[PDB]
Formats: C-alpha cells, structure tokens, sequence
C-alpha cells in the first residue's frame, strides 16, 4: 500500500522536480553543418 | 511472519521542504548513521502531540506509523539543572532496522479486527 | 504587376495587408486528430517527431514514410 | 498519569490500516466533498 | 432482507485501457509555482508514442512510485494507474483496448 | 573459398598468409584469419554504415572524408578507439563556446 | 460547470473543447460548450408526497457543505 514514510537526501531530492528513469544501440545524431550551426546560434 | 521497519534517532531538524502542502523532513540523528526521512501529516500530528523539539530521541514505526519518545538526549543534559524530562542515551545500530516475527493471532482476533475500529492516536 | 510603380504602396496594404483579420486569431476549439486516419480517440503523439498517431497500423505505416526525424 | 503509565501494558495485535479513514467517510474517494475532509482535519488538527 | 439478498442484478458497461511499455518519464514542475507538466513514452510492438500528462497524472504517478523500466496500464474513466510490472511484464496487443466490465 | 561457406567477405588465404609471413609466432591456428576477418568486417561495416549515413545526412550520393569524419568524431566508441588519428581533408566539428556568444 | 440558482448544486461537467489540444493525455474528459442561453426557465409537474414532506420537515437530509 502506501508507505506513510519515506526516506530522502536534503540536496538532491526536491519535493517539486520529481524525475524517474532507468544489434548496437545508438543515438540518433544529426550529421548536419547547419542543423549544428542552426542549434548553437539560437 | 512478517518483517517491520524500525527507525530511531535524534530529531535535528523539522521542516518543510523547499512551495510547500505542508509535510515535515524529520532528520534521524542515530550513533552510527544520520538520515533524513519524509512522513505523513498524520504521523506528524502525533509529533506534534509528543511534544518533541530539536534534541529529543523518538521511536517512529514504519508500517504502523505510531510514535513512542524515548527522551532528551544526554548531550543536552548540562542544558538545566533540573529538568522533568529524563535523559536517554543515544540508540546503537543504525537508523534502519528490520527483524522476523513469529507472532501467532487467533483468527477471531482477525475477526474483530476486520468488524469495528480498535483505536489510533488521531481524532 | 505588383513590381510596377502604377500602384501605390497604400493600394498594395489596403489590396493584401488590410483585408486579413487582425484580432481574431481563434474563436472556435481546436481540434487535435491523428496524422493517418483522424483517430481522436487516442490521441497519441510520437517519439521523433512527436506526429499523433492513433492506431497499431498507422505507427507501422508511419515508420516508413512519413517519419523524417528518425 | 503514573496508573495509567504503569498498568497499560497489552496491545490489539490485530488491525487492518487505512480503516480508520473509510469508518468516518474522508479519503481520496468518497461521497463526501474535497473540503469537508480538509476542514475536518484542520478542526480535527486544532483540537486536542 | 434474506429475501433481498436472494436475488442479484447485472450491471456491464465499458471502458477503455492503455497498457504498453515506458521508455522514459520526463516530468516539468517548478521550485516555487507548482503546476507540474509530464511527459512519458508508452511503446509496445506496434505502436510507439510520448502521452503528455496532466495533473492527476502526476498526483498518481508521485503518489505510486514508478520507472522508466516499470510498465503501466491507465484507464482513462477510472483514472488510476495500475502498475503491473517492469522490463512480469512482456506485453503484446494494440495499445489503446476497449473492454466491456460487468 | 572458404569465406563463402562461412559467411566471410575479406579471404581468409591473405590473412593467413599475411599472418603467417608476418614474423609473429611458429605455428598459427585456423580460426584465427576467421575471427580477425569477422572483426575487421564487423567494424568496416560499422564505418561503412556510420559514414554512409553521414553521407545521408548532406543529402549526397558519395562519400567525402568529412563525412567519415564527422561519423568517427561523432560516436564515442571511434573517439575513444582513435583519438590521435588525423584524417586528411575531414575537417573539424563546428564546436562554437557559449561564453564567446 | 452546471449551477442551479434555487437548489446551490453545482456539478461540473469537464473542460471544454477549446482546451483539448493543450495536453495529449488528461484524466479530465472533453466536453462541447453547452448550447442555448445562459438563464434557462422550465416547470415540472413533478408529484411528492406529503409523508415525503414531512420527513423533509422532521430531520436534515444532506448537504454538500460541512
Ligand atoms: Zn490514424
Ligand atoms: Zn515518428
């Protein structure tokens, strides 16, 4: 059920931002010059 | 059989967090170890009721949410010269602790349990 | 035409500028549907471009071409 | 205070949790409104 | 009463039910507002997709804690969420399924 | 050959006399042209299909060196594998900083 | 939402369609504006009996305050 008691760290926890996460894999990257040049210009 | 959580320590701090629904961190300063936990209101309210403040050992149960005050701690003992209050020492061990039970209940016992409301420490 | 001098530069705003609405942007609920069929009761947007999707066939017909950013 | 804190001493080792908040009719989900349980506990919450 | 009790009635109705493997949780809140915004991927074998989250989204997925590797299954009518397992889970189907509950 | 029964594009008779007229032990095994033909066209693949991207990516029908470049730079295990590789005609990555905007 | 100017109850009956698009996913259902005016009159014929008035004069029934 719902546990009444929960242990949490003072510095990293933040009661407001709440985040859960857990043949080769691999990100997507663009290979565009002005796809990069478009992103850090912006 | 069941296995409980057993939590016990100095109370450091009590206070919201950081913006709020008011909740209260309440930071278990044990010997061996000090760890900071987020509870309930209600188990808060009965906090509230022990009349615990910044230096006071309390005995807070997981699963059930009761809440029992040892006492002050010794550091504070030179504080006052005469207190009402007794002094405790620190707890040993950790502040997280688990143990087996082989309690036996009759079922009837169940039977009441699941008929009318025994009692709590809210209104 | 429109780069002849025979028009004044007030005749080419009322002409194309000043006929266009102004303040009313949207009056009416928008409506969100799928990218495939229209599907509004699942509303489900996708992961590299963030298309809204409904049903099973309609993600296995928008992997292939109609999926740019993947 | 002192009878009471020497002769108290047994336990009803049965219970079932989250009963005590459906016997009065406030939780997450009831017949009840969103502010009755709020007020009630906060009136509860004054008194002692 | 006994003679109450004797004789039931049937009631059905139907619901709809999004059951499909998360990917990633990526929720926006702020320090001092409040107002969270929250994102997750719900993938299954056919079907891939990021749902946008509302209010009571967050309200049950903060109040029943969750991962990216845990996988959930929301009833849109009921509006709670039921966690059934991590990466038991190896689901198969379409995403969004309607059933009748009697 | 024997690379067509097992699945095999580079020969395995020049590797294994490469690695027989090389000076690098007495006797050689038989399954080792295999596993380095297998490993060398695992990962002639791997920058055949990196670097062919990366020609999708400019939307061009041949490979320059800059696209090889900008897929080896790109993944983190060819950076890590070769960083002191110096490729001719690659270029560099647009790495702009924040603090000179 | 649904206001009854006599009685005091109110019941909602969800966000409206204007703001459908701006969540993908949301617990809360989408419901067309409600047509017609703003104040509407109707009469019924509706039949009670007068045991029934005399509960409603013996005890409270219920609210939705406190
Ligand atoms: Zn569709
Ligand atoms: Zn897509």
């Amino acid at each position: 059920m719902k546990a009444l008691v929960e242990e949490i760290d003072k510095k990293t926890y933040n009661p407001d931002i709440y985040f859960t996460s857990l043949s080769r894999p691999v990100k997507r990257i663009n290979y565009s010059l002005a796809d990069l040049e478009a992103r850090l210009y912006t | 059989k069941e296995t409980k959580e057993v939590y016990e320590g100095e109370v450091t701090e009590l206070t919201p967090e950081d913006k709020t629904i008011s909740h209260v961190i309440v930071g278990l300063k044990s010997a061996k170890g000090t760890k900071t936990l987020r509870l309930d209101p209600t188990i808060y309210e009965s906090i509230q009721r022990e009349k615990v403040s910044i230096g006071d050992v309390i005995y807070i149960e997981a699963n059930t949410g009761a809440v029992k005050r040892v006492g002050r701690s010794d550091a504070y003992a030179t504080e006052f010269d005469l207190e009402t209050e007794e002094y405790v020492p620190l707890p040993k061990g950790e502040v997280h602790k688990k143990k087996e039970i082989v309690q036996d209940v009759t079922l009837h016992d169940l039977d009441v349990a699941n008929a009318r409301p025994q009692g709590g420490q809210d209104v | 035409f429109l780069d002849s001098a025979l028009l004044n530069l007030m005749d080419k705003n009322v002409i194309y500028h000043n006929v266009y609405n102004k303040r009313y942007f949207k009056v009416l609920p928008l409506i969100t549907t799928c990218s495939i069929c229209g599907g509004y009761d699942s509303i489900s947007s996708c992961v590299n471009c963030g298309n809204k999707i409904c049903s099973v066939s309609c993600f296995k017909l928008h992997n292939e071409t109609r999926c740019r950013n993947r | 205070r002192k009878i009471i804190d020497t002769f108290a001493v047994l336990t009803p080792s049965a219970v079932s949790l989250d009963m005590r908040k459906l016997a009065l009719g406030l939780n997450d989900d009831s017949s009840v409104g969103e502010n009755t349980r709020l007020k009630v506990m906060q009136n509860c919450f004054e008194v002692s | 009463q006994a003679f109450r009790k004797s004789i039931g009635i049937k009631i059905k109705e139907e619901t709809e039910l999004i059951e499909g493997e998360v990917v990633e949780i990526q929720i926006d809140r702020s320090i001092t507002g409040g107002h969270k915004q929250g994102k997750l991927t719900i993938k299954t074998t056919d079907m891939e997709t990021i749902y946008e989250l509302g209010n009571k989204m967050i309200d049950g997925l903060t109040k029943e804690k969750v991962l990216a590797g845990d996988v959930i299954s929301i009833d849109k009518a009921s509006g709670k969420i039921t966690k059934l397992g991590r990466s038991v889970q190896c689901p198969e189907g379409e995403l969004q399924k309607r059933k009748t509950v009697v | 050959s024997r690379s067509a029964k097992a699945g095999l594009t580079f020969p395995v008779g020049r590797v294994h006399r490469l690695l027989r007229r090389g000076n690098y032990a007495q006797r050689i095994g038989s399954g080792a042209p295999v596993y380095l033909t297998a490993v060398l066209e695992y990962l002639a693949a791997e920058i055949l299909e990196l670097a062919g991207n990366a020609a999708r990516d400019n939307k061009k029908t041949r490979i320059i060196p800059r696209h090889l470049q900008l897929a080896i730079r790109n993944d983190d295990e060819l950076n890590k594998l070769l960083g002191n590789v110096t490729i001719a005609q690659g270029g560099v990555l647009p790495n702009i900083h924040q603090n000179l905007l």
